[PDB]
């Protein structure tokens, strides 16, 4: 889903501080079809994976 | 479904809703079965 590169400098190390873990069906982007009635928080969206 | 990638599309029969009887049987270990060395 999107994660392209580290762009920081060449000598320094990452590390996390939280693992969140998901099931093997995931997907952050919400229904589309399914918003076309709201008013008030409206999410972006897109397609997800079969 | 099972990956996301559409190879084919050939005789895909999806009009159903029989998931079929598959088997059933009971695991007996007496002689051996399900051990290993
Ligand atoms: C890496 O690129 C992003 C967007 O192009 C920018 O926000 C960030 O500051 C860049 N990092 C460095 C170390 O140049
Ligand atoms: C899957 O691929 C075949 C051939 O490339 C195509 O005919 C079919 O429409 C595709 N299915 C979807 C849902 O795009
Ligand atoms: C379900 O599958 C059987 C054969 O496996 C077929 O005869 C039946 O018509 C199918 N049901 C529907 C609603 O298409």
């Amino acid at each position: 889903y999107g994660f392209g590169s580290f762009n920081v400098s060449s000598y320094d190390v990452v590390y996390s501080d939280h693992c969140f873990s998901v099931n093997s069906d995931f997907c952050p982007c919400a229904d589309p079809s399914v918003v076309n009635s709201c008013v008030k928080s409206k999410p972006l969206s897109a397609i997800c994976p079969a | 479904v099972i990956g996301d990638f559409n190879c084919t599309n050939s005789f895909i029969n999806d009009y159903n809703k029989t998931i079929p009887r598959i088997s059933e049987d009971v695991v007996d270990v007496s002689l051996g079965l399900g051990t290993y060395y």
